[PDB]
């Protein structure tokens, strides 16, 4: 439940789900895609399991490891860091600086050399 | 972590052994530090047994065939003017 | 120096140096007395009796260069056991190659040692410093001549001015550095001690490999002081060798010799071209080589090779004249 | 002198340039940064294009040096009613040229100055100072060394 | 602009004539450093071999104190 739906949106997965039986010595892995739609210091906390561990047993609750506090960068903090194509695009753009008197010196030369 | 009675936690640890640990035995320790309410200290030693560049080639082993290439150049240049001694 | 050496006896043993100031025993100070007043001051008349040509010159010289000889090559081969944790080790790095080959299959491993040992380290040292102490001789080895008047010509000296800087070049950053430390943005220091942050810190030599590693933009810091103290900070030494124009005249003069083509009066202009371009080649590039070993890792090599070499070139020339008396004999 | 309006059509251009990738690696807030920007800009027209004049007014004379026999031997090809074709085109024939390598130059020294600023000295500095340092750097020191 | 050249000029000219000078002055030995380069090493290594024997006499002397 550390993912209010305010902050977060799930694009993939689930923040609940339950399983009726692991084996013994096996294991099971989930995976959860959520969308950050606010930039800060997040506390990504552990996810609470229960389970039985027997039948008819007690409910045993655990704790999953915590990540702990991660920054969520803002998209403009994040492009500013890490923005490729931008430069692919701005390299013809320096070119008509220079067409008129690149052109034209040479052209003299020849005419002349 | 605050752990209530008759629940149970997990913990992700990750550690890098050094690079010039290759081929030794070492006795591997992981404790786990851990206080009641009342303050008492209390300490698990959860796992205590023992546990068993390219520049570097290039930059001589390599090369020193192609210091010889020089060497094989100035060799011809030089033994070959040992032909200047025969007899009548 | 006689009574500068017990003044400096007496203060550490005032400091204790080894061993609390009483507990050991009060008659440990004459002890150290005695020592060091007599070994000192034998040792000056050792250099003594050399320089009255009983020998040959300076002993000390020699003697400190024959300390480096053994301080350098002795760990190429010494057979004396080490151990890392791991077992029987020896200091000798090279011999150790034939118990690892009854040892192991893993030539390649077996080789990879070769570049390994961090500590009474790796024969990768060894060969740079073998690299290194061949190298020199071909730079130290050039002189250059003046015809001279009462077929005989005065040897311009030339690496004679790379003979004296470098102490000192060395010594006062060193020392600065140690006063810095100890007084204390100018710097603070990690754990042997060294800088890791404040101005000493940029100005920190980056000997490590790694060094390079993480950022070559701090070497320019520590070169533009290092380096240019041998350019500019030197020029004086003029007056500590007394060599200027108007002192190698005096001392020509002294000696009363004078060359052909032009005035003994103007050959002071005439030399001055030579006079302070001698400091170039003949001195700072002496310090580049330094630094070159030093952090190619050359062992102890770039004080020692410098000096304890030139002095093997000054015994060979001596040992040409005397034996080659033998050989024309 | 008067031709001196197109140093000052020419002089603006490449001082306004590396907006695009401001706006869009460095993220520069156009509409606040305008105030930069638009003193930039006059301040590099202003001395780029004395520099222009002063490169080519220096040099010139090197053109009609090299070339100006040659341009005599296409002149007669084509002494006092012969001279006039001097004054109306030979002087133009070595400023014609003249100009064009002057600005060609000046342009082409520009661009690495700013490069080298904003892409290997501020990069690990706010784009304010990126782009503050760089282009004020890159306007003085050129029209300095155009002064060389 | 000279006023400004004029720092550069003691460079240049203590470089440059320096060059010259050194590449006039001391023309190459190497037959002659042939003939010195055996000697180098047998030298170096021999005096060096003083010390590398003379060494073994103190290691276990030093046991009549330190090595109980």
């Amino acid at each position: 439940d550390s993912f209010p739906p305010e902050d977060f949106g799930i694009v993939s997965g689930m923040l609940n789900v339950k399983w009726d039986r692991i084996a013994p010595a096996s294991n099971v892995s989930h995976t959860v895609v959520l969308r950050p739609l606010k930039a800060g210091y997040f506390n990504f906390t552990s996810a609470t399991i229960t389970y039985l561990a027997q039948e008819d047993g007690p409910v045993v609750i655990g704790s999953t490891s915590a990540p702990g506090q991660g920054g969520i960068l803002a998209q403009r903090e994040f492009d500013r860091r890490f923005s490729f194509l931008d430069w692919a695009a701005f390299g013809v753009m320096t070119l008509p600086s220079i067409g008129i008197p690149l052109l034209l010196w040479y052209s003299s030369k020849r005419k002349y050399d | 972590t605050v752990v209530p009675p008759q629940r149970q936690a997990t913990f992700e640890y990750s550690f890098i052994p050094a690079e010039p640990m290759g081929g030794r035995p070492f006795g591997l320790v992981i404790n786990l530090n851990y206080k009641d309410l009342n303050g008492n200290v209390f300490q698990d030693a959860v796992f205590n047994q023992t546990v068993t560049d390219g520049e570097t080639i290039f930059m001589y082993m390599f090369l020193a065939g192609l210091g010889l290439l020089v060497i094989v150049g100035l060799h011809q240049l030089l033994e070959s003017r040992k032909r200047k001694r025969p007899i009548q | 120096g006689m009574i500068i050496t017990i003044g400096q006896s007496i203060v550490y043993v005032m400091t204790g140096m080894y061993g609390d100031p009483s507990e050991m025993g009060a008659g440990i100070c004459l002890l150290i007395t005695i020592q060091l007043f007599v070994a000192g001051l034998i040792v000056l008349l050792l250099d003594e009796l050399l320089q009255k040509g009983y020998g040959l010159g300076s002993g000390i010289s020699l003697f400190i260069a024959t300390n480096i000889c053994e301080t350098i090559v002795w760990k190429a081969f010494s057979p004396t056991t080490v151990n890392t944790g791991r077992g029987m080790e020896f200091e000798g790095a090279i011999i150790a190659l034939f118990h690892l080959l009854a040892t192991r299959t893993d030539k390649v491993r077996a080789l990879r040692e070769a570049f390994y040992r961090q500590n009474l380290p790796n024969l990768m040292n060894l060969i740079a410093t073998i690299f290194v102490f061949a190298v020199v001789i071909y730079f130290q080895g050039f002189r250059v001549d003046l015809p001279i008047k009462s077929y005989n010509t005065y040897p311009i000296k030339l690496f004679y001015t790379s003979n004296i800087p470098i102490i000192l070049q060395s010594a006062l950053v060193s020392n600065l550095y140690v006063i810095s430390q100890m007084l204390s943005l100018l710097g603070t220091w990690s754990d042997r001690a060294y800088p890791v942050g404040g101005l000493c810190y940029y100005l920190s030599p980056p000997e490590s490999f790694g060094s390079v590693l993480e950022d070559p933009v701090h070497a320019v810091v520590y070169i533009v002081f290092m380096l240019g103290s041998c350019a500019f900070f030197s020029k004086t030494w003029i007056e500590v060798s007394g060599s200027s124009a108007k002192d190698v005249a005096k001392q020509l003069k002294e000696q009363q010799m004078v060359m052909r083509g032009h005035r003994e009066t103007s050959m002071v202009h005439e030399l001055n071209r030579y006079i302070p371009t001698a400091a170039a080649f003949g001195g700072l590039c002496i310090g580049a080589l330094s630094v070159l070993a030093d952090f190619l890792g050359a062992i102890g090599s770039g004080t020692g090779i410098l000096l304890a070499v030139t002095i093997i070139y000054q015994y060979f020339e001596i040992f040409v004249k005397e034996q080659s008396e033998v050989g024309s004999m | 002198a008067k031709s001196s309006a197109l140093f000052f059509g020419n002089a603006f251009i490449v001082s306004a340039i590396p907006i695009w990738l401001y706006w869009r690696i460095w993220h520069m807030d156009l509409i606040q940064s305008a105030v930069l920007y638009s003193v930039m800009t006059l301040v590099s027209t202003y001395l780029v294009a004395f520099a222009y004049k002063n490169v080519k007014f220096v040099l010139k004379h090197k053109v009609a040096q090299k070339r100006e026999d040659a341009v005599s031997k296409e002149v007669t090809r084509k002494r006092k009613e012969k001279d006039e074709r001097i004054l109306w085109k030979k002087n133009e024939v070595a400023d014609y040229e003249a100009t064009t390598f002057s600005i060609f130059y000046n342009n082409t020294l520009f661009l690495v100055v700013v490069i080298v600023a904003s892409f290997f000295i501020l990069k690990n500095f706010n784009p304010t100072v990126n782009y503050i340092l760089s282009i004020s750097a890159s306007s003085g020191l050129i029209a300095l060394l155009s002064t060389g | 602009m000279d006023q400004v050249m004029q720092f550069v000029e003691p460079s240049r000219q203590f470089v440059k004539d320096s060059i010259r000078l050194v590449k006039r002055c001391t023309k190459p030995d190497r037959k002659e450093f042939q003939k010195i380069a055996m000697a180098t090493a047998i030298g170096f290594a021999i005096m060096g071999f003083i010390g590398f024997f003379v060494k073994l006499i103190h290691i276990p002397i030093n046991n009549i104190i330190v090595g109980g």
